[PDB]
């Protein structure tokens, strides 16, 4: 999954 | 578009970050040490064990003197140092933490035994003065986020007032003349004042001083009077006030205009809390931080643990402030929206699989999955993409944690 | 051999569960909610919203009537109630959130609407022209679509958080029954043990454990009762336990040990249900309960090795005072972890100190052995304690990488 933080 | 620009997710942090202050030291006693940061080295005052110390407690013997039997002058017990002092044909008896008396080479075992079964060692089982920790050694270095296994040698060393850089105490308040508090019986078109609860809550969970403003209303009058209040009594002020549409200037033209704050961001592209407001004021010196967070509680809790938190840890001199965030499986379908979600959410390692899962908590209102197990943190689900549309149940994302996990 | 059986380390685990307590209830103000478990169900006392609430700016509407020229009644905003109903061909002005008034279907948001006439006077806007035929109940949310009247909110041994204690505001529920906090007392025996205040004499240390133990279990926030240093003597020894008994719920003693054991079995007539445990460290921790009045009290008596004393809390005490704040699953959070350096195995099961760190974008932590040997110098204190297994026939030595069991021990 793509991540993003 | 409104009157401000919509600010990266990640311009938004890292802006909290950088502007936030890092307070002034203080001396604290070491009981009051939990938590807190060094804002000095600690160096051992003496030797740990101050004496050569008994690993087994039997007899402690000398070496040349080797095997057979021998007359014994006394005993040494754990709490005083031996008057008498062993002399070659000797010996001590002793207990396990006992110091070695003044002319002994080595100690003996249990079934090892004045009758004596021997096979001679020299150093046998003995704990050799400053064997754990040397005079003037240092023992804690300057920036330590302290624990209780810290505290722990603070007191070993024997240093009992330590410099640590100062929490910051934090004031909450509430705008809207729809808000009644939870106490006082509904009265008509009034909600109840949910956010200061739990905002007050949430930074006390990590132990900084609170100072709660109570509800105040949606006008520049009463609403500077407060922030005033925020900044003469507190280091942060925060603010929970639905300030969207409309009037979303009340609050900001009040910084803005009247305080002379500069907001360095007013809107913000994550789901949810678009409307969340950052702010510094600096007067004499002291630089004072500001957030105006949104309304809706979920928003509420969502941003103050993704800036307010991590700005409160930067401020008592924590060294890397940014966010445990750990990797989960998820636990249901989820869509993904234009902008970064952050869903609270309950971490589980079940008994054996490498990772864990996480279910949400809610999306709005109060909650749509209950629970037992509090919201252990919260799931960073990213923007939709050309390619990424949604999430399956397997997948493994991000989660920032934000609760004893 | 010993005076005691070798207990196993899950029988002794299992044990301090099974023979802890549950305590009684208690009513506190919703503020001091954090961290406690609901020791009764809640409902919401009225309905979230309370009111037909807009949900965009624009004017309220009896949607029937249709697009047309409408005499604009009064303005509603959000802070006091309604007061007017609208009959046809009127409407009132809202603001989004404020209550929609009695008689109107729908909201049409302003974008949708031309204002007519003005009054005979600067002051007001009269007529409006509503130009959307809308949906009866648009852009209204409705009494109840956040919280109905009546419906359970909390769950009945609920662990509360901050979350929480938002619903319990919102709901208006402002005294909640929850277990009561067990208040712990904590001793440390031995007469060769100082006030860390204090400049060393000779034969003399400086008392550790209490001060880390007071800390550990205040982190959880239970309330500590300091019973101080006491000699390693049957009279004192006793005359503590007892004052701690009196005042507290469980006494914790650290006091590397017989002495102790005979006083709680013979003159305070406990029962100790396990003397020594097979576990590295802390193979003589101490277990024990007592029943005063049928109010059974909890006694740890923990080893002196300040290593062992902070291991054994987190492996016996803390779960225990969990069972007991009435938390449903008092068993400690362990995670799977990559190991940052190469161990040699015990026969007995060993438990070490370490740091979980999850290591930029990859999916295992990594948990660094911060140990034992002079007292690994981070920053930041212990996450968790690591759980080596006894050695085997095959292996006999974790490698870094290999993948091992960590309980959680702070804030992760």
């Amino acid at each position: 999954n793509a991540a993003k933080k | 578009m409104s009157p401000f620009p919509l600010t990266s997710m990640d311009k938004a942090f890292i802006t909290v970050l950088e502007m936030t202050p890092v307070l002034g030291t203080e001396i604290i006693n070491y009981r009051d040490g939990m938590g807190r940061v060094l804002a000095q080295d600690v160096y051992a005052k003496d030797n740990l064990p101050p004496f050569p110390a008994s690993v087994k407690d039997g007899y402690a013997v000398r070496a040349a003197d080797g095997p057979g039997d021998r007359f014994i002058i006394g005993e040494s017990q754990a709490g005083e140092q031996p008057t008498q002092t062993v002399m070659p044909g000797q010996v001590m008896r002793v207990t396990t933490g006992a110091p070695i008396p003044c002319g002994a080479d080595a100690v003996v075992q249990v079934e090892d035994t004045v009758r004596i079964l021997v096979q001679a060692r020299p150093g046998q089982d003995i704990r050799p003065i400053g064997h754990d920790i040397k005079r003037g050694e240092c023992v804690l270095a300057k920036g330590t986020h302290m624990g209780p296994s810290e505290i722990g040698l603070l007191a070993t060393v024997g240093v009992t007032e330590v410099e640590v850089n100062k929490f910051p105490v934090v004031a909450v308040m509430s705008t809207g003349n729809e808000l009644l508090n939870p106490e006082d019986d509904l009265l008509p078109g009034k909600i109840r004042d949910s956010n200061r609860s739990t905002l007050l809550a949430t930074i006390q969970e990590h132990g900084y001083p609170t100072i709660n403003l109570g509800i105040v209303g949606d006008n520049p009058d009463d609403l500077l009077n407060a922030l005033n209040e925020g900044i003469s009594r507190a280091d942060v002020i925060i603010t929970s006030g639905g300030v969207s549409m409309g009037e979303k200037d009340y609050l900001k033209q009040v910084l803005d205009i009247d305080l002379h704050a500069q907001i360095h961001f007013g809107r913000v592209f994550m789901k949810p809390g678009l409307p969340t407001t950052f702010a510094t004021l600096d007067i004499d010196g002291v630089r004072k931080i500001i957030f105006a967070l949104p309304g809706n509680p979920v928003s509420a809790v969502v941003t103050c643990n993704l800036f307010v938190v991590p700005a409160l840890r930067k401020m008592q001199g924590i060294l890397d402030p940014r966010p445990t965030i750990i990797k989960a499986r998820l636990s249901c379908d989820v869509k993904l929206d234009p902008r970064p979600e952050y869903h609270r959410c309950i971490l589980t390692w079940h008994h054996q699989e490498p990772l864990p899962w996480a279910q949400s908590t809610g999306n709005q209102m109060s909650s749509r999955l209950m629970s037992m197990r509090s919201a252990n943190g919260l799931l960073m689900l990213p923007p939709k993409t050309e390619q990424y549309v949604e999430l399956h149940k397997g997948e493994v994302v991000d989660v920032m944690v934000i609760g004893r996990l």
